[PDB]
RNA sequence: ACCACGAUCAAAAGGGACAAGCAUCAAGCACGCAGCAAUGCAGCUCAAAACGCUUAGCCUAGCCACACCCCCACGGGAAACAGCAGU
């Protein structure tokens, strides 16, 4: 009722910045094979609304379904990033980190 | 669950944790360090999971 | 080990190259007008794009190499 | 460009009253009178001075980088004068697939050093080609061909409109 | 009510996050003193050696 | 082979069965041409 | 309902999903994006199988496709049982 959109909330990685105001995103979900029963990954590619170009290659974002879609192929925008590439913010203590390593600890705070 | 988009990340973070997207555009984090898999299981089903209740009614 | 399957890879191979040695030159005809053929082939596929896209001739300054005369 | 002939080693550069011994002394504990290896030694002190944030960790993953960075430029130097060693040239390839690893790690870990690794090593990281698959004269030409005909294309679409 | 209650539980594991990373510091402290004694005994013996 | 490879392969791809001399059918008419032995 | 508020049913349009064999079909050749437009960028798909050839009605309370042929049917070939019985 809020969009024509099939998929409205989606996480994905971006894997394309050459658009102009527009990143490619590679979303994967975990499909059960029929035969083995085992869960794997596929792919879906999609084009999400990039207005700032704050998006670079290999960082984890969220995408929002449009209202309709505004081009052929892009149907969503970007809502955030929710993990900037090299430039990870621990959600749970908030503070700065280097892969599983603290840049800044949390106890200086 | 089988329409729920669910993404696995490898040491991006000092600590583990979960996060669920709703559909309102809420966000729930659900820190996990220190907890066993079966306490993580009871904690998700207890904040997001269908009660009993719904399920009978379903 | 099978010794029956390496003296008949033996004779098989050996008989082969007593063929190849006896029609070398029948071979060779085959070969170079197979070769025309292949360039005819591909000179067709590009002409079959331009005429697709719209352009009634070849691009400008374009001429197809020949890619498989040796 | 290489440290000067001049340069102490890195062994005997801290040594209390190195500047008060004669300039026999000064040219025989000196870069003029060593192998490429102390002078190699010298410019890895010297990146890691220039780019890391603590000089003396030589275990993070930029000081590995620029260790390696070093052995690269070496390799390639006997390359220019070796061009048939083929166990050399192996080398190079190999080093420099590992330091496109470490880049790539460092790249999704710490992108302000690795934004200062690039710089100061002079580094121009390039993506890794999507698709590996041989590029035979009949695909390039008819690539080179289908790209002459979308400009054709471009162009009569302009004259039209 | 069940958000209240999960963003007070990330409380409390915070919580005791920090006590145990405290604990964990002091612990790095103390090594680390020993550790850098040791290294400043290798340094003086590699400078006595230079000298 | 591993669950990946098994995956990626899929189930078994069985080639299709072979025409016999009659090409599937029970019987078939025909017309005689000559009639002889064969040892 | 018919006074519509709306329910039921269900086209066109938009998003998603959706048969088998052959990779000795490996590249497709404009397949994208941004801007009110003017126009600009050079991009888009693909070994997780694009593009292509071949096979087959299907997922059966039923559904899809066809209604002599040229996909279609202004038009042409031409004069139509793939309705029942029948030849
Ligand atoms: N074909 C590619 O360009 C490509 C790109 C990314 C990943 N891969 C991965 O490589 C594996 C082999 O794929 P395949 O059986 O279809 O190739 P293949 O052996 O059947 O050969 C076809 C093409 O794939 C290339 N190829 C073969 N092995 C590769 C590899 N390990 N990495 C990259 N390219 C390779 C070949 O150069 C060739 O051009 C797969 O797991 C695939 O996911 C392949
Ligand atoms: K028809
Ligand atoms: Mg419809
Ligand atoms: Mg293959
Ligand atoms: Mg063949
Ligand atoms: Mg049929
Ligand atoms: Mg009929
Ligand atoms: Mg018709
Ligand atoms: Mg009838």
């Amino acid at each position: 009722v809020r969009s024509s959109v099939h998929a409205r909330w989606i996480v994905g990685k971006v894997i394309g910045t050459k658009m102009q105001k527009t990143a490619k995103v590679r979303v994967t979900r975990l499909v059960l094979d029929p035969y083995l029963l085992k869960y794997f990954n596929k792919r879906k590619t999609y084009f999400a609304h990039d207005a700032l170009q704050q998006c670079t290659v290999g960082d984890i974002v969220l995408l929002r379904a449009l209202p309709v879609p505004r081009a052929k192929h892009v149907k969503h925008e970007l809502a955030e990033i929710v993990f900037k590439v090299g430039k990870v913010i621990d959600p749970v203590t908030g503070k700065p980190c280097a892969g599983t390593t603290y840049l800044e600890s949390p106890l200086s705070s | 669950n089988p329409w729920v988009q669910i993404m696995m990340f490898k040491n991006m973070t000092p600590s583990p944790f979960l996060r669920f997207y709703l559909d309102s555009g809420e966000q729930v984090l659900v820190d996990v360090e220190t907890k066993s898999n079966k306490e993580i299981m009871e904690h998700i089903r207890k904040i997001l999971g269908k009660n009993e209740e719904t399920l009978r009614e379903e | 080990k099978n010794v029956l399957k390496i003296r008949r890879r033996k004779m098989n191979h050996h008989k082969y190259r007593k063929l190849v040695k006896k029609t070398r030159f029948l071979r060779r005809k085959v070969q170079e007008g197979r070769l025309r053929r292949k360039q005819i082939k591909f000179e067709k596929d590009l002409r079959r794009i331009w005429l697709k896209a719209g352009l009634k001739e070849a691009p400008e300054g374009w001429q197809t190499p020949k890619i498989y005369l040796r | 460009d290489d440290p000067p002939p001049s340069t102490l080693l890195k062994d005997y550069q801290n040594v209390p009253g190195i500047e008060k011994v004669d300039d026999v002394v000064k040219r025989l504990l000196s870069l003029e009178m060593a192998n490429k290896k102390e002078m190699l030694k010298i410019k890895q002190e010297q990146f890691m001075k220039k780019i890391v944030a603590n000089p003396e960790d030589t275990r993070s993953l930029e000081a590995r980088i620029i260790a390696l960075s070093v052995k690269i430029r070496s390799y390639e130097e006997h390359l220019e004068k070796h061009r048939k060693d083929k166990a050399h040239k192996r080398y190079l390839l190999m080093s420099i697939d590992q330091r496109k690893k470490m880049l790539k790690n460092l790249r999704n870990t710490n992108y302000d050093v690795f934004e200062k690794i690039c710089w100061g090593l002079g580094i121009e990281y390039t993506f890794p080609p999507l698709y590996y698959r041989r590029a035979h004269r009949r695909f390039v030409t008819k690539k080179a061909l289908c790209i002459r005909v979308f400009q054709e294309t471009q162009k009569l679409k302009k004259r039209r409109r | 009510e069940l958000m209240a209650w999960n963003q007070a539980e990330n409380r409390r594991l915070h919580e005791l996050r920090i006590a145990r990373l405290r604990q964990e510091e002091r612990e790095q402290e103390q090594r680390q003193a020993l550790e850098q004694a040791r290294k400043a005994e290798e340094v003086q013996a590699w400078a006595q050696r230079k000298e | 082979a591993t669950l990946n490879q098994m995956h990626r392969l899929g189930p078994p791809k069985r080639p299709p069965r072979k025409l016999g001399p009659t090409e599937g059918r029970p019987q078939l008419k025909g017309v005689v041409l000559c009639t002889f032995t064969r040892k």
